[PDB]
């Protein structure tokens, strides 16, 4: 087989999604934004790029005259949401501050692109995956819909917001677009870089990795800088969690995040994606059907988040236990107890004001006590830890109660995890390993499953690839098969294929599917050893872990010839070729030919099970020697010197 | 993008009249109708203003599918001969594309 793919032509590739209804798959690139099929092929191509303008300009040249010198730049996809309310694509780039566009879903055609006024204008940066949000909607002439995202700044502190919520209009021409929520010149739905804390520490900024739509919320991953950890830059990896009808912006929380593995800290995210578990792990997590999982990336240490390091952890976080330390964080600073603790925010240190409250997980913040931060390092599960190949990427999938995980690598391999802590085996164990851009493109953390499941886009740099998360084909023995351990993987007996279960026909049956190894097609013969002069034989066939085979069955010696079989206990019962057919085979192999019998089912004409057979031929041996201390039962003929199967044959008795 | 009815047609529409003083830094709002967006290799627009003197070309942005505006710039004609010289402008995008002007706008230039 070949695993299909997009190539990107002439240059680097940004960020990937996939519509849910369609297969259609997105992908975001530097100047430029592609459509694509579920299996790959060039459905339509935006052009979005080279763009004359300068990053020192406040608003671009568009809107205003800039005294400093324009050049020919590259446009960078810093982000890409699916909008299916609207029938469109939000397709945020950067090179113009930060201008956000609009495509058409079946076409691309741009739809808006505003960029008049202030709020039109998202970032500076042009840094590709900074950036992150989520698109959030309800029912049109009630609550509009609304775009919240964090972008980084580059220390335009007044100019952009780090994080937002602003308002996504019908329509693309309306001017109204990317403002926010609640605009208010006391409070507006939108968090702010404070100038004091950006001349103490020069060049801090806040870097998005992944965001999501959890429940009623919103959450982020984010990396920052040294504010208790002038002089080195290194980093800190939080989550941010906002309520998603508080326009006032009060709900902000953030807790450091990280996870340890024999006293080797892994403290930066370098992707994560949210999931469900499914029965398996869910069970013995402790948890309820809807409830939340997180995987996530780490590398070691805090150490250069514009290069990291090799040495890489994927971990995990149960949401349920996130809610309890942020729900236990407040119901302690509603206790009265400590600061607010959040250094880049507020530079001097507000206090904890105590208040008698019902504290829920409903809790969407008050006007005191305002933004907060964390104290308590939240610690994640280790799952597997790779030391010289980097994770970069990660998704996962429940799979008939069994949860797979996906791991990019900076190689450009996918590996298939089955997460098994929760599960009866000591530690969760990788299955299989896969090649995407061997030369050593690395994965990006924009790797989606298809809508139906069966496929997983895998994005590089440089190319787009379709790995089927199920190709049991490849395996071409029940010893194989059910050896790979890749849970989607089972031997369809009577097809003697290696397939899922909705895949192999009748497999409901008793014995018709085998999933532990202990089910194979295992087969013997009684008279193992024929020899060539006979003709005929009787010969008696005991097969285990085989479904009914009352349809019919034939034994097929290899594709020479094929003989007819009856059914008796838990036996078959087939003849022997004739001397006329033996023969034709075992002419050349001379002293034996080893061959294998098989069963040809009636059901599906496929050749299923097989055992060693031997055609000997004694009249070949030459010698004495070679007749009876060979590995056969052959008798010599000392008078007639010859050697042969009968007694009787040889000259006489003595 | 698709004109079957002559209502429906990329057309500039009249305000009251276009004000240029000769030497002061001016914006030129416009308003329009069905304005197309610029689609795939196609630029932004253009306003050109015909002054035999000297023709100038300023960038402008398109709003929404009814309103333009050239850019802040002053503008010039040599002769101190005529104080009020009505004058042609086309409005163009994408280089070449002229926009229909049916009531034949003028900017004038005192
Ligand atoms: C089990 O294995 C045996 C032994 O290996 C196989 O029997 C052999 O069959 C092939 C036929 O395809 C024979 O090969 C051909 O031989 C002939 C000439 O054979 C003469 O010389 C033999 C060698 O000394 C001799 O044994 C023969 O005598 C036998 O026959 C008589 C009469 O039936 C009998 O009474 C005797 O007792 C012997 O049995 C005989 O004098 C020859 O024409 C062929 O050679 C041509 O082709 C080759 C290849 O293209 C080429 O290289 C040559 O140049 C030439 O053009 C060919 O070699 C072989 O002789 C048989 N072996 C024996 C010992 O007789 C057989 O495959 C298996 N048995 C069964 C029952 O299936
Ligand atoms: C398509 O896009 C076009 C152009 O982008 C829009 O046209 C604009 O319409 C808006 C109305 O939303 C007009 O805005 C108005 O501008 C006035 C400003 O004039 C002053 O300007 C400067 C600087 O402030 C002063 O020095 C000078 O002396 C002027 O006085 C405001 O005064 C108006 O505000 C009033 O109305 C609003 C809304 O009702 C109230 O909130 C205020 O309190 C106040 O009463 C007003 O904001 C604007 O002039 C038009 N643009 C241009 C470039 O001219 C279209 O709206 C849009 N069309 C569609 C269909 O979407
Ligand atoms: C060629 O194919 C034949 C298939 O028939 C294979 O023969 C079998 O070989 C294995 C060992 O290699 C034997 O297993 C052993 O069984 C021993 C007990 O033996 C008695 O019971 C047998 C079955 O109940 C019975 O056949 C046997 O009688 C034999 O000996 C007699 C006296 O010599 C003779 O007259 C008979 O004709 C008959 O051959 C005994 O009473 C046991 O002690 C061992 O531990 C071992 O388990 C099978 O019994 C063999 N099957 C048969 C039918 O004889 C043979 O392996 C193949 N050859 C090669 C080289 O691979
Ligand atoms: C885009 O992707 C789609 C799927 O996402 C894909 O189209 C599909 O192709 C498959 C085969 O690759 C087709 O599945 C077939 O279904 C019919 C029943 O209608 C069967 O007869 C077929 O069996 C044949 O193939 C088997 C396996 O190779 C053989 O064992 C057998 O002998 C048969 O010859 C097969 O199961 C299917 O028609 C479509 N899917 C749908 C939903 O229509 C396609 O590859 C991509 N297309 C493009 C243009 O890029
Ligand atoms: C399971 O085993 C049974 C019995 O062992 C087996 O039955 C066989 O069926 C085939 C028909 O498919 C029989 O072959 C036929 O025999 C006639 C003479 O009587 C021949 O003329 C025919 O041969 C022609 O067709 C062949 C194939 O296209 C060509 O190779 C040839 O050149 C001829 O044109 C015809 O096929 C055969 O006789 C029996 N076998 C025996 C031992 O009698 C069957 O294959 C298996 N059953 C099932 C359901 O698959
Ligand atoms: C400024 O614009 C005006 C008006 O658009 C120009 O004046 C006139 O332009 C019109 C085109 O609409 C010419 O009318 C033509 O008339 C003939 C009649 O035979 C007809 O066949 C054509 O279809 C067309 O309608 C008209 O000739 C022209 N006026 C003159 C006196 O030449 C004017 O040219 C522009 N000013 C400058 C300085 O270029
Ligand atoms: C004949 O069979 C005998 C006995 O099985 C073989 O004897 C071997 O002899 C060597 C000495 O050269 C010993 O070291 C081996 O241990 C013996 N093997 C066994 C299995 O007993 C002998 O190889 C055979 N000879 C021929 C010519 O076939
Ligand atoms: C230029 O135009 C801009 C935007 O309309 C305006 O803010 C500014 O006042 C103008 N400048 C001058 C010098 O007229």
């Amino acid at each position: 087989p070949a695993f299909r793919t997009f190539v990107a032509s002439d240059w680097g590739l940004t960020h990937l999604v996939v519509h849910e209804q369609t297969g259609e798959v997105y992908v975001g690139a530097v100047n430029r934004i592609y459509k694509l099929s579920g299996n790959l092929t060039l459905l339509r191509a935006h052009v979005t790029g080279p763009v004359e303008d300068n990053e020192k300009c406040y608003p671009p040249p568009s809107v205003q005259s800039c005294p400093h010198g324009l050049g020919s730049t590259d446009n960078v996809n810093k982000l890409l949401l699916l909008d299916y309310a609207a029938n469109r694509l939000l397709a945020c780039g950067s090179a113009s501050q930060g201008i956000c566009q609009f495509l058409r879903l079946d076409d691309l055609f741009k739809l808006g692109e505003p960029h008049h006024r202030k709020e039109h204008y998202l970032s500076s940066v042009r840094e590709a995956g900074s950036m992150a949000g989520v698109l959030i909607a309800g029912p049109p002439g009630q609550g509009q819909a609304k775009l919240f995202v964090g972008t980084p700044i580059d220390g335009k502190s007044e100019y952009f917001p780090t994080l937002s919520s602003r308002r996504l209009m019908a329509n693309e021409e309306d001017a109204d677009m990317f403002g926010f929520v609640y605009q208010d010149e006391f409070v507006s739905s939108q968090l702010k870089i404070p100038s004091d804390t950006l001349s103490k520490f020069p060049a801090f900024d806040i870097y998005y990795v992944y965001s999501f739509r959890s429940e009623q919320f919103v959450y982020y991953l984010t990396l920052q800088l040294d504010t208790q950890l002038a002089g080195e830059h290194f980093f800190t990896s939080k989550i941010v969690r906002l309520c998603v009808n508080d326009p006032k912006f009060y709900s902000y929380v953030e807790f450091p995040i990280g996870c340890e593995q024999a006293g080797v800290e892994y403290r930066l995210v370098q992707d994560a994606y949210l999931s469900r578990p499914g029965q398996a792990l869910a069970k013995q997590l402790g948890l309820a059907e809807d409830e939340e999982v997180l995987f996530t990336v780490f590398a070691q240490g805090q150490k250069n988040r514009v290069k990291p390091p090799k040495e890489s952890a994927l971990c995990l976080f149960t949401l349920r236990a996130i809610k309890e330390k942020i729900k236990e964080r407040i119901q302690s600073c509603y206790r009265g107890e400590g600061k607010l603790s959040l250094p880049w925010l507020l530079n001097k240190e507000l206090g904890c004001i105590n208040s008698p409250l019902q504290i829920d997980d409903d809790f969407c913040g008050q006007d005191f006590n305002q933004p907060l931060g964390g104290t308590v390092t939240i610690e994640g599960t280790p799952l597997f830890v790779d030391k010289e190949d980097g994770l970069t990427a990660v998704a996962a999938y429940d799979y008939q109660g069994r949860t797979v995980v996906f791991a990019g690598t900076r190689s450009g391999r996918i590996r298939k995890i089955l997460v098994d802590l929760a599960n009866p085996s000591g530690r969760p164990a990788l299955a299989y390993e896969s090649v995407v851009a061997q030369e050593g493109n690395p994965i990006l953390r924009d790797l989606v499953l298809s809508p139906n499941r069966q496929y997983l886009y895998a994005m590089t740099e440089k190319q787009v690839t379709q790995v089927p998360v199920e190709s049991c084909v490849q395996y071409t023995s029940c010893e194989l098969c059910l050896g790979s351990r890749d849970p989607h993987c089972g031997w369809c007996v009577l097809h003697s294929i290696c397939s899922r279960q909705d895949a192999c026909e009748r497999a409901e049956e008793p014995q018709r599917f085998a999933s532990d190894l202990l089910q194979c097609v295992q087969l013997t013969v009684q008279p193992r050893n024929v020899s060539v002069t006979m003709s005929q034989v009787p010969l008696v066939l005991q097969a285990w872990n085989v479904p009914d085979l009352s349809a019919g069955v034939n034994c097929s010696f290899e594709d020479f010839t094929e003989t007819e079989s009856i059914l008796e206990d838990g036996r078959i019962h087939c003849h022997s070729p004739s001397a006329r057919e033996v023969a034709p085979i075992t002419q050349g192999q001379g002293d034996q030919r080893v061959v294998k019998l098989y069963l040809k089912s009636k059901e599906t004409g496929k050749k299923f099970a097989s055992v060693d057979f031997v055609f000997y031929n004694c009249s070949v041996h030459q010698s004495c020697l070679a007749c009876v201390n060979g590995s056969f039962p052959c008798h010599w003929c000392k008078y007639r010197h010859v050697c042969t199967n009968n007694a009787a044959d040889c000259a006489f008795l003595e | 993008g698709r004109v079957n009815m002559s209502e429906d047609c990329p057309q500039i529409l009249p305000s009251t009249h276009i004000y240029v003083p000769v030497g002061v830094v001016k914006p030129i709002t416009l308003a329009a109708r069905n304005l197309p967006q610029p689609q795939s290799g196609q630029r932004g627009y253009e306003c050109l203003f015909h002054i035999p003197g000297s023709p100038a070309r300023v960038t402008a942005l398109r709003f929404n599918s009814s309103s333009l505006q050239c850019q802040n710039s002053s503008y010039s004609y040599e002769g101190n001969d005529v104080s009020d010289l009505p004058v042609n402008l086309s409005v163009v995008w994408n280089g070449n594309f002229v926009i229909d002007n049916p009531q034949n706008i003028q900017a004038h230039l005192y």
